[PDB]
């Protein structure tokens, strides 16, 4: 009989391509001296793992991955080059040493000169991305450093600047420093959160008018009409017309991209937001007319714009490729009459559809969008008073043959037992999943192929009720994801001593988690009498997770903003000591150096790290 | 309708449709000669590892076909092509490699790029040893050479 190793070298390299889990990889590369030159020669994608003072024993056996990772070197958004180092220049040298075949880059760029040095070691670089989560270096004029990246960068196809903090001026003034840069420009990520405010009128229309050639735009705008230079009507019609070979189209509110639902939920905001943004659907025509090839649309405003379904029958016709809406703060998505079907329920062609805030949707203009859209395989629905079980039920029914991805968020009538009562034509069909545990709504079974749970609690909430809400059997529940948000210094101390993660016990499958605490809002050291300071709110959420066998978290410690700090405490480090399962360990926030050493004490854990991957990140390092 | 058939190592024949038989790449390039009506000859497939290629054959260009027809609400195959693809490869080891073999032979994409990632998905989560005995593998590495690839790979996040 023929064993693996007599096949042909050609099929061993395809087969090794397939395997694309780095542990596996590194395990693959163990087997024997084939093996290994097959893994080395195959893997493609490589995050760079290690100290910066280490570099000098960088491996050379990576020869051939062409996407390299270099944000996530120690210590965390260090400076990798310094200018004022003497040997800093020999780094970059190292690295085209180590990794010759790059054309995709990762970098934390803390210092322009860590760019100047690193990024034209790649002439053959297409694409980039550069992280920094720190504050802007002062420079002489805006997208100074952004223009240097322009002047050693000419052949690039891609930039990345979602996750790169800078002024919005920067990266126009760079965008019209070198119009052949600009010119060879295919997609253009400015979709960042940490903008004070977003892109206006202005900076948008010289941006698409700087890049012909873009087939993925995103970007953060500003347009709430409240302030100067909002972006608007003119905005829109500019970037379709300055970009007609556009594939992806995502505009968003700079608050809608914020984590917090306080934020972007018109109901959270103290009377902010309920006021139409300068968008008419007689424009969104014009705007969708003028954009055929368009494959994925996102206008995610902070701004009302009613009566849209015109606009959206348009999309149906002019887009045949559209295949992915998503959809904020828009009204008359869906208004049935009699059983014509109109607005997004034209869009047939859609398999993504992400819905929020739309006052006018009801029960019937659900079912006209389950009917329609029959080809949706993820929706989503967010902030919608109006909708009720039953028509969600009728939804999931109609769409039973290709629903998998479905979320049900910040609906009023829509509770964690009601979504999940929604949800039971998919049930044994349904693969991710989002619910509101919300307990309080007034009003065979098992869950077989769902792999994955994203949950949303207010704090101070408990999470044992969800096994009785409906979430009883998952056998191959592997990644629950937990959201908590809400101020607690108004919050009362609560009468019970735990949160309740040993009720993912239930669970005998699940092994990663994702506990996101960062928008609690408490007191850091002196919270009054009856309250309780974030320390033990700490305690109060992650007491049990010891228990569970988790190999791999996430975690955000609580922030306290008049101090501005997201430190891991005490209790909390002690807590997660116990998890003696985990082999990745992320902390989004700041630590104590000796809880750091706590965490080495863990046998199998091998990836720890401290991230502070928010703006602004601590400069104490 | 046109119809070709295949000769097997073993000397079976199987008649066939053409459209389906055009999916193997070799066999459409051996079209072009006498060979195409006096049968074309596979000297290296045995009589079930052409079953099994033809049946996969038949359901991809058959389900492709229906793909091609339908009106609304009906392309749920894709999903069952899936389903049925992850059925059909519930085979052993010594039938996957030789479903490889005529895959690489008769140049069909498709099934040869399924059964690699066949086996790229036994590969995962198993350490060296456990690879090297589902695989029937000889561990040349000297300690010395395993702490290095494991130092090497210590550069890599997981």
């Amino acid at each position: 009989t023929t064993a693996l190793n007599d096949l042909p070298d050609v099929i061993l390299s395809n087969i090794m391509a397939g395997v694309s889990d780095v542990r596996s990889r590194n395990s693959a590369s163990l087997v024997c001296h084939k093996w290994y030159l097959l893994e080395r020669a195959t893997r493609s994608a490589l995050t760079l793992r290690g100290n910066i003072r280490d570099l000098f024993m960088l491996p050379t056996c990576f020869q051939s991955t062409s996407h390299l990772d270099l944000s996530l070197i120690s210590p965390w958004g260090h400076p990798l080059t310094s200018a004022a180092d003497p040997d800093s220049a020999l780094i970059g040298h190292l690295l085209r040493h180590a990794f010759p075949s790059v054309t995709s880059l990762a970098i934390y760029a803390r210092d322009p000169s860590t760019i100047h040095i690193v990024v034209p070691q790649w002439p053959d670089l297409e694409r980039l991305k550069l992280v920094r989560w720190h504050q802007r270096p002062q420079t002489d004029a805006a997208g100074d450093e952004l223009k240097l990246l322009i002047s050693e960068c000419g052949t690039l196809k891609s930039l990345d600047l979602s996750s790169f903090y800078c002024w919005t001026d920067d990266v126009p003034a760079a965008l019209g420093s070198c119009p052949t840069f600009a010119a060879n420009l295919k997609s253009l990520n400015l979709l960042n959160s940490s903008f004070s405010e977003g892109f206006k009128s202005d900076e948008i229309k010289a941006i698409t008018k700087a890049c012909p050639n873009l087939r993925e735009f995103r970007a953060s705008c500003m347009f709430d009409p409240r302030y100067i230079g909002h972006a608007g009507d003119e905005a829109l019609v500019s970037i379709s017309v300055n970009c007609p070979k556009l594939e992806i189209l995502h505009l968003a509110d700079t608050n809608a991209l914020s984590s917090a639902r306080s934020d972007f939920d018109p109901d959270e905001r103290e009377g902010l937001g309920q006021e139409e943004a300068k968008i008419n659907a007689a424009t969104l025509i014009e705007v969708f007319s003028g954009l055929p090839l368009l494959e994925e649309l996102a206008l995610d405003l902070c701004n009302n714009v009613r009566d849209s379904g015109p606009a959206l029958e348009v999309l149906n016709s002019k887009c045949p490729k559209l295949k992915s809406v998503k959809l904020g703060q828009f009204h008359g998505i869906s208004l049935p009459v009699e059983s014509k079907l109109d607005g997004i329920a034209l869009c047939q062609g859609l398999e993504s559809l992400s819905i929020r805030n739309v006052d006018d949707l009801t029960d019937m203009g659900l079912i006209a969008i389950g009917r329609g859209c029959y080809r949706l395989a993820k929706f989503e629905v967010y902030g919608c008073k109006k909708i009720t079980v039953r028509g969600m039920r009728t939804m999931a029914s109609l769409l039973r043959k290709t629903l998998v991805d479905v979320k049900i968020a910040a609906c009023k009538k829509l509770g964690a037992v009601q979504s999940l009562k929604a949800l039971e034509p998919i049930q044994d069909r349904v693969e991710r999943l989002h619910i509101d545990c919300d307990w309080d709504c007034p009003d065979d079974k098992t869950w077989a192929r769902l792999r994955y749970v994203s949950l949303w609690i207010f704090v101070g909430q408990l999470l044992t009720p969800l096994v009785a809400a409906g979430l009883n059997d998952c056998p191959e529940l592997e990644e629950i994801s937990i959201k908590v948000e809400g101020d607690c210094r108004v919050l009362s101390r609560p009468t019970v001593r735990e949160f309740g993660l040993t009720t993912l016990l239930n669970y005998p499958k699940l092994s990663r988690m994702h506990l996101d605490c960062g928008d609690i809002n408490g007191y850091a050291h002196t919270a009054p009498s009856g309250q309780m300071d974030l320390s033990l709110w700490e305690r109060f959420y992650l007491i049990g997770v010891g228990h569970l066998g988790l190999t791999e978290l996430n975690y955000w410690p609580p922030q306290d903003r008049d101090v501005n700090q997201r430190s891991l405490s005490l209790p909390a480090a002690g807590l997660l000591q116990e998890c003696n399962r985990l082999r990745k360990l992320f902390i989004h926030g700041t630590a104590h150096e000796h809880f750091m050493m706590f965490f080495l004490r863990i046998e199998g854990l091998r990836d720890v790290q401290l991230r502070a991957d928010y703006y602004p990140a601590p400069e104490n390092d | 309708a046109k119809k070709i058939v295949l000769k097997s190592s073993d000397g079976e024949s199987f008649e066939v449709e053409e459209a389906v038989a055009l999916e193997s790449q070799t066999i459409a390039h051996m079209v072009e000669d006498d060979c195409v009506d006096n049968g074309v000859p596979l000297p290296n497939v045995t009589s079930k590892i052409l079953a099994k290629v033809i049946e996969y054959c038949k359901r991809h260009v058959e389900a492709a076909a229906s793909k091609a027809e339908a009106v609304e609400g009906a392309a749920t195959s894709d999903d069952d092509l899936k389903a049925w693809d992850a059925d059909f490869m519930k085979i052993d080891q010594a039938t996957l490699f030789e479903l490889i073999l005529a895959a690489n032979y008769l140049n069909i994409k498709n099934l040869l790029d399924l059964t690699c990632q066949t086996v790229a998905d036994m590969i995962k989560g198993k350490t060296p040893e456990e690879i090297r005995t589902t695989f029937n593998i000889k561990n040349d590495f000297t300690p010395e050479e395993e702490e290095e690839v494991r130092r090497e790979n210590q550069w890599a996040f997981e």
